[PDB]
């Protein structure tokens, strides 16, 4: 049961919500349904097609696949509007998506998968058409290589959806976000400790430049977390560059602490590094 | 036995976001562009160490989707499937990380090489060898 939407005029597939195959077998109702070509409103197997959508056609369209070992069904809920001549695409198109400023350049253009488009599409920001040098527009997407704080906005790519050689009009509408500093990461390195002996003790290991989606320093003993006396007991802390830390803790020596390992680990997306203490 | 275990969303390299449906007895995982401010599917990615190496070793990770589930990659199916499993985690949930540039990763199969969850017809399925494209958030 999945929600999906478009304006009066334009052209609107949509994907059946239970998934199958072709030769598997697809049936579509609304409030026995035309499988091909009652020429605005049909369904082609997984993909009820409208050609173009219009408001009153607006509703929950149910759809069945049919193996028969099974009948999965789901529901499309589905609403079409009016285009209010506001020139700015309301909260509901889409949703935003974000670059760094020259250091990444991509918008792709929703749903275009959907449809049969074999051309290259337009793109306007803000009812501004796109051009020049610095927006290049390729395939499906959109490449900004100028992007500074100043390229946010909500951009809209217009395309054509072709069916039998007729042609209609589709547009998709998202926000569009400047990442501030991208930064860069590597294979994670642990400052303190080397492999060594101790006879307090602290980990700090450091992943690259920016912020990590993922970067984690942590404390295992004999190779797991959680082997225990009162101690160890494990805390942590924090600091262009960007590298953390974890300190473990034991306030009493006991003699178990002679034999196996303290494992000082850093990890990241790149991988693992491992020291070892004593 | 995993070293940690975080949430992430997932997304493709055109970014569309990987989501979830439990219909709590079978399922459907969606590959699509969702609406402005619709909150995404996170999962659980839980990380352990191959001594498969790099530079050292790189990590593999198991993805439940929610609650007890995880993702069992289905061989000569070539498909992503979900199973229940109390029991230590199989082969083929297991999946080798890589990492290109950042946040952007791919996931191979622990039992068989070259096979990687990639995506086909707007489907989540298995590929065997730019179509494995996946960031986290
Ligand atoms: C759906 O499949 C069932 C059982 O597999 C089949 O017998 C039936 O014809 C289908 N649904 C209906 C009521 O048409
Ligand atoms: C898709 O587009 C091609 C060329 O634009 C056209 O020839 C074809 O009929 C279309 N496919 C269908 C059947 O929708
Ligand atoms: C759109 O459809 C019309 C109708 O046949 C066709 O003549 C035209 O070339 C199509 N536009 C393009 C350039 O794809």
């Amino acid at each position: 049961s999945k929600q999906s939407w478009g304006l009066e005029n334009e052209a609107l597939i949509v994907r059946c919500p239970r998934q199958g195959k072709p030769s598997y077998t697809v049936d579509w109702y609304y409030s026995s349904i035309p499988t091909q070509e009652r020429n605005r409103v049909f369904a082609s197997g997984q993909l009820l097609k409208f050609l173009p959508a219009a408001v009153a056609d607006s509703g929950i369209y149910t759809c069945i696949v049919r193996s028969p070992t099974f009948n999965r069904t789901g529901y499309a809920n589905v609403t079409i509007y009016k285009k209010q001549s506001d020139c700015n695409v309301p909260d509901y198109l889409m949703y935003s998506t974000v670059s760094g400023s020259e250091k990444n350049s991509k918008i792709y253009c929703p749903t275009i998968d959907l449809y049969n488009w074999t051309a290259p599409l337009e793109w306007f920001k803000n009812c501004q058409a796109l051009q020049g040098s610095r927006y290049r527009a390729h395939k499906s997407f959109l490449v900004i290589d100028n992007v500074m704080t100043e390229d946010a906005g909500d951009y809209t790519c217009k395309f054509i959806h072709n069916e039998n050689g007729a042609n209609y009009s589709v547009t998709a509408t998202r926000s569009f976000t400047v990442k501030d500093e991208q930064g860069f990461s590597l294979f994670p390195v642990i400052g303190a400790p080397a492999q060594n002996e101790i006879k307090n003790l602290t980990c700090s290991a450091c992943f690259g430049k920016g912020t990590q989606f993922l970067a984690a320093v942590l404390w295992q003993l004999n190779g797991t977390k959680i082997t225990d006396f009162g101690e160890p007991r494990i805390q942590q802390e924090e600091g262009g560059l960007a590298c953390l830390d974890m300190v473990l803790r034991i306030a009493d020596v006991k003699e178990e602490d002679l034999l196996l390992q303290y494992d000082c680990l850093a990890l990241n997306l790149h991988g693992l590094r491992r020291h070892t203490v004593r | 036995s995993p070293i940690t275990e975080y949430l992430a969303s997932l997304s493709t390299y055109n970014d569309q976001s990987i989501t979830f449906a439990l219909e709590d007895e079978s399922y459907e995982i969606y590959v699509e562009d969702l609406k402005k401010d619709e909150k995404k599917d996170k999962v659980l990615l839980s990380y352990y160490e191959s001594q498969h190496p790099s530079n050292g070793k790189m990590l593999m990770v198991t993805l439940s989707p929610t609650k007890d589930f995880w993702l069992h990659a289905n061989n000569k199916e070539h498909s992503v499937e979900l199973h229940k499993c109390e029991k230590p985690l199989p082969d083929q949930a297991f999946f080798v990380l890589h990492n290109m540039h950042s946040n952007c990763v791919s996931f191979e199969c622990k039992t068989d090489p070259g096979v990687f969850i990639g995506v086909k017809d707007n489907h989540l399925a298995l590929i065997k060898v730019e179509n494995i494209l996946f960031k986290l958030s």
